[PDB]
């Protein structure tokens, strides 16, 4: 007669789940994003490094080569 | 005494949320394709660096 | 009425200057009164778990017979920024006796493993650097 | 002596290698997700207008 | 000086990019070893995110079928 | 203090059968030399810290008058797999002595907050499960 | 005491191929006699310092019973050019005694510590390198 009462209740428990696994996701997705932003900050670290490395060998070499 | 209104509100949060989740998810794929070329791009400088330290060393 | 446990307002920022985070408190609001005259004596005990040396745990001033207090601290930690991800910032709240052992009002926690307004406060702090990110906590059982 | 100049530009070279590596199966990663967030987003989209036609 | 002065600084500046040269070789093992262990960081936080992504379409599937 | 300090073979696999976390102690080689006599008598401390109880700490058996002992034992940390990536698994490798405080000799600490060697190792037993991973560490700690 | 100690004929020329210094010693003239015979069988020590081991010192072939010698050898020194600039090359000459120790005659002392003639012959060698430059210079009184 009235099977749709129940079913009220089964699809109201359905919902209810489905806030906590995607906000569970979106969560994990701000824990993955942390690590990746210092993975980016940390990369341009290495470039900038890579680059004063290469100036202070040219630096270095300069330096020799002026006075004969 | 309620309407039931938790259907509405909870699904409407669950698009809300899953639309969130692909937006960040494709922002993840850009971070690391840039990332990719980068570490490339850092392999080119330590190979140039080594060239310049190998031939300091071996000056004569 | 044991759900009566409170609310507390935190505020982080990572100084480049001074090479470290900031852990400001400012104040808590309607504290679970723990004493014999309707009130309590609380006081924020602040850990950065879990390996850091004698500069981990930190407390503010203790304020008496009020459950709405008025800190406005803020406590200095020497940490890198790659460093500070992998850390968390146990926010504990106690009530003082003198006479015998403390009791314990409520707790938070920040970091990576923590969840919604909590890893979304230390979410913000890491990723807007020199910038005072500020916002309230309901406090939580269970930090001894 | 300085036989860990040596050492460190071969240990350079072999972390920077593999550290393509990380990016790739990084990259392959995020996209099975990504395939897989829009499974979901038609399966959450279908079950909410189920749902509101059953209430209906 | 002059002789004195000329000779002096052609060490100084000789010894230095040696060590240049040295301290080149670790600024970059120091920098590149940092991208190596924070990569790792961000694939632990991937795999949680994608068994969390697992479970929610799982949950989805789940109360799709049970519900026809 | 000293260079040559010992490698321990550790080996760890999540068994999804026993629903933990399988610490597997092998062996050591190379041990600093703490007593008088030239050798020492040691034994592994494992401790998965913080939030466990009273199964956080497991020790080990005395090996005698060797710096290359032989222990072959595997502890288990029941534990759920989602909770895993938050924890550290200390282990500390000390010297065994009568009558004062025990020496010790060096130690690893296995995690995310981990460097190196030992991230590695706590990454591939959280890809790898069901699967046995043993892997040698330096010890290097106060 | 003993003005006219005599002087010595020597040359000085860094090596690439070789890879280090040369070091000629050519001719002596009218060296100081210290026998009853007035003359003396000398011979050249030399002695390159600081940090150099057993390629330190070097010795030339005994000439006897002379006051005008015939050397003509050369001594090579395994050094970096850099690295030479630091040194000083002591030569000193001595009187070659079989009963007794041997008598001091006359030593010369080249390198950026010495002054003058002594000084520009190693600058010239140094900046003029794979050119052999030759100049006569002075025996004098020094750590006999
Ligand atoms: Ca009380
Ligand atoms: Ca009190
Ligand atoms: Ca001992
Ligand atoms: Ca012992
Ligand atoms: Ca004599
Ligand atoms: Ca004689």
């Amino acid at each position: 007669q009235r099977r749709a009462d129940q079913l009220a209740d089964e699809s109201l428990e359905s919902t209810r789940r489905m806030l906590q696994l995607v906000e569970e996701s979106k969560d994990a997705g701000i824990r993955t994003l942390v690590m990746l932003d210092e993975q980016g900050e940390q990369l341009d670290r290495v470039e900038e490094g890579m680059n004063h490395i290469n100036q202070d060998m040219k630096e270095a070499e300069k330096n020799l080569k002026d006075l004969g | 005494f309620a309407r039931e209104n938790e259907m509405d509100e909870n699904l409407e949060q669950v698009s809300g949320i899953i639309g969130n989740l692909r937006h960040m998810a494709l922002d993840m794929g850009n971070e690391i394709d840039t990332q990719n070329r980068q570490i490339d791009r850092i392999m080119e400088k330590a190979d140039s660096n080594k060239t310049r330290i190998d031939e300091a060393n071996q000056r004569a | 009425d044991i759900e009566e446990r409170g609310k507390i307002l935190v505020s982080l920022m990572y100084s480049t200057q001074q090479g470290g985070l900031i852990v400001g408190i400012i104040r808590c609001v309607h504290l679970a009164a723990m004493d014999a005259n309707g009130y309590s004596d609380p006081f924020v005990k602040l850990w950065l778990k879990p390996d850091m040396g004698k500069k981990a745990k930190h407390k503010t001033q203790i304020k008496k017979k009020t459950l709405n207090p008025e800190f406005n601290e803020e406590f200095f930690y020497d940490i890198k920024h790659s460093d500070l991800a992998k850390k968390s910032l146990d926010i504990s709240v106690w009530d003082y006796d003198i006479g015998k052992s403390n009791d314990y009002i409520g707790g938070c926690q920040l970091g990576i493993s923590a969840k919604g307004e909590r890893l979304k406060h230390w979410y913000e702090c890491l990723k807007n650097k020199d910038k005072k990110i500020e916002r309230w906590h309901q406090l939580q059982n269970e930090n001894h």
